[PDB]
């Protein structure tokens, strides 16, 4: 329970800022908080997801993009189901499918 | 339950795909093939 | 972004590198995590004046990230910059892993001290019994009869008998406490033939732990010693519930093994 | 602010017409597919291809 | 105002025995101050952009003398004192040109994780604006596809500055290619065709490429030994890595896992 909320919360504006915390992110030891309740987990994989996005996309997270949207659920799209279904799908456009 | 914090705020899929292929494409056959005949 | 000037072969500059390296480790320090460790090669260099800090700021930036041992080679190897500190959620991290290695060490050195021994870096035992002084004049006698166990330590156990806490039945009920978590034999009649001559040497020598240890402990000739000592003081009424306790609690062999130390 | 993202698909999408030509055509000229492309160069049609 | 740089620093004075007192002299700003980034005493600036400047043309003429390892301990240091959200110059005529110019060696560098993580800095200063940022990004853009000729023609149609030992990096990591790309399934080129392919007339340096790699000097002829014939018809590979595949079936098969 802090494993979990203290790194969507640090990635927050550190996604917004171009600051190294990506590969700090890499080699974080935190990368799994072990079940996290399935919204901060749920979305964590999209938060992981434009890291490798900006730091280019090989194919590597769309599975990650595509899990972080399949464990996202039912309130509304507009929250950032919008930015997933956007995203998700950028990524493999990049590919070319 | 569903707290989902908001940092932002058939009949259709058949159709979607022949939306898809069928999107942008001279829309109005009738005249097309008629000014081809003497064209072409 | 001070991480560049890492290469200026001048002893100065590494010193105002480590000036930046306390302060400031909760935000570049996600910077310098994994990309550049250096502090081998200063630490390791004939440059001295700037080494000392050095492993300090590797243990905490290597105690984060799993490298615990890594960070407790340079937690033994920074100094006198290191322990300086008790006041901070730092010294939590670096004496979980010294006396960790410590104790599980002597363990090992519980099996075999003798030959291929510690070659302690003088702090791995000097916050020991720096911190079980701590432990000896910080009131708490709880703990002060815990870690001379911890520390598998036979004489700073039987030290501990004499502290700023008194003996009414202190270090005495003790035994009646690890008697229970008693692990073997091998550590527990070490302790117990120790324990039991101070008790001889106490002001008034308790009788029947002196047999109950004697009878766990294998001695047929030390309670004819101290049976000669209440044959010589002369009281039967105090020579009973050592001898009672004696036929009761021992057996045949055991018995029939201390009558030639008594009648000789 | 996915723009830094959408700038670079030129690549794919050129990959996407020469994946679409060579499968679709044969024996085809490269002083064709740079008009049929819109690419104004045969002589890089040579280098895209 | 302890200056003691203000006579040499914009005359010319190639690796003369002025870098020295240079250096020195930026020793001598650590003894009155760090180079923090100072977060009290925002009016206090001569530590700042009085500093900033005499280390940014510090890392103007260590490309000058090649000075690479250097340079970018520097550039560095220039990337975290723009990290600062004191207010400052926004930029000056040299941030683009110091910026994008790391941008330019980092392009050079063959790091491309590292040419995309910086985009954050800049997003309106992409397209819709600054020219000169717009040049090494399309530059490099035009990297990704077949695009050569384009490329070739950015070598030399610089509107920024000198640009020129980054080109040289660009003008290799490009010969290199080319002399990868004699190496495709092609038919007999002469000695014009492929010899005007990079930017040569005829020197020996077809000779080198010809004798770098194939495509053999000859009767105007490059030699094709298109074989690719080798590798096909393994079994043994898949019998020896299906066959354990076949056993990892039969584990979370029937035995309980």
């Amino acid at each position: 329970d802090g494993q979990a909320t203290l790194l969507n919360l640090l990635l927050r504006n550190y996604l917004h800022y171009s600051l190294y915390d990506q590969a700090e992110k890499l080699v974080s030891k935190s990368v799994f908080p072990e079940q996290a309740n399935n919204n901060e987990w749920a979305r964590y994989l999209y938060y992981t997801g434009r890291i490798k996005a900006i730091q280019l996309e090989y194919s590597e997270a769309r599975r990650t993009m595509t899990n972080a949207l399949r464990k996202a659920p039912q309130h509304t799209a507009v929250g950032f189901k919008q930015t997933v279904h956007k995203l998700l799908i950028v990524v493999e456009l990049l590919l070319g499918e | 339950m569903s707290e989902k914090k908001q940092p932002v705020d058939e009949d259709n899929w058949d159709d979607d795909n022949v939306e898809d292929d069928f999107s942008n494409q001279l829309r109005a056959e009738l005249e097309k093939h008629g000014y081809k005949m003497e064209t072409s | 972004g001070i991480i560049s000037l890492l290469d200026e072969d001048e002893p100065q500059l590494k010193e105002f590198a480590l000036h930046k390296l306390n302060a400031v480790v909760n935000d570049f320090w996600a910077e310098i995590s994994e990309s550049v460790d250096k502090i081998e090669v200063l630490y390791e260099d004939e440059g001295f004046r700037s080494r000392q800090f050095a492993a300090l700021v590797a243990s905490k930036v290597f105690y984060h990230l799993g490298a615990f041992e890594e960070s407790l080679n340079y937690a033994l190897g920074a100094g006198d910059l290191f322990n300086v500190n008790d006041n901070s959620e730092y010294v939590e991290t670096i004496i979980a892993k010294c006396i960790d290695h410590y104790t599980k060490q002597c363990v090992e050195n519980a099996d075999l001290p003798e030959g291929e021994k510690k070659p302690i870096d003088q702090r791995l035992e000097g916050i020991v019994n720096k911190m079980f002084q701590r432990c000896l004049d910080d009131h708490k006698y709880k703990q002060a009869i815990g870690i001379a166990l911890e520390t598998r330590r036979l004489d700073v156990f039987e030290k501990t008998i004499l502290e700023s806490n008194d003996v009414p039945g202190m270090l005495a009920y003790s035994l009646k406490l690890c008697m229970s978590l008693m692990q073997n034999k091998q550590f527990r009649n070490k302790v117990l033939r120790v324990l039991v001559k101070i008790y001889m040497n106490l002001e008034k020598p308790d009788f029947i732990n002196v047999c109950q240890c004697l009878i766990f402990l294998d001695d047929p000739q030390a309670v004819s010693d101290i049976l000669e000592k209440l044959v010589k003081e002369d009281n039967l009424l105090m020579a009973y519930q050592i001898c009672f306790d004696l036929y009761e609690s021992a057996s045949q062999q055991f018995l029939s093994s201390v009558i030639q130390n008594l009648r000789t | 602010g996915t723009y830094t993202l959408i700038i670079r698909l030129r690549h794919n999408v050129i990959k996407t017409g020469v994946r679409m030509i060579s499968l679709s055509y044969s024996r085809i000229s490269l002083a064709d597919i740079a008009q049929k492309l819109q690419l104004d160069s045969p002589e890089d049609a040579e280098f895209i291809v | 105002m302890y200056e003691q740089l203000k006579g040499e620093w914009n005359r010319k004075s190639p690796n003369l025995s002025k870098c020295g007192e240079e250096l020195g002299r930026l020793k001598l700003v650590l003894l009155e101050l760090n180079f923090l980034p100072t977060t009290g005493t925002k009016l206090t600036k001569q530590q700042l952009i009085l500093a900033r400047d005499i280390l940014e043309i510090g890392a103007q003429w260590s490309i000058l003398r090649k000075d690479i390892p250097s340079f970018e301990r520097y550039m560095a240091q220039l990337k975290c004192y723009y990290f600062d959200y004191k207010e400052q110059l926004p930029e000056s005529a040299y941030m683009h040109q110091l910026l994008g110019l790391n941008l330019l060696f980092l392009l050079s560098q063959n790091r491309v994780a590292e040419f995309h993580t910086e985009l954050e800095r800049l997003p309106a200063k992409d397209i819709q604006t600054n020219v000169y940022i717009k040049h090494p990004v399309s530059l490099e853009q035009y990297l990704m596809e077949g695009s050569y000729n384009k490329v070739f023609l950015a070598k030399g149609n610089i509107p920024a500055e000198s640009y020129t030992f980054f080109i040289d990096i660009l003008l290799d990591t490009i010969r290199d290619e080319i002399a990868g790309c004699i190496e495709k399934a092609y038919e007999k080129i002469l000695f014009t065709e492929a010899t005007r392919i990079l930017f040569f007339n005829t020197p020996k340096k077809m000779t080198d490429y010809a004798k770098k790699r194939g495509w053999v000097l000859g009767p105007n002829n490059y030699y094709s030994f298109a074989s690719q014939q080798q590798k096909p018809e393994d079994t043994t590979i898949p019998s020896t890595e299906l066959a354990k595949q076949v056993i990892e079936y039969a584990r979370q098969l029937e035995m309980i896992v």
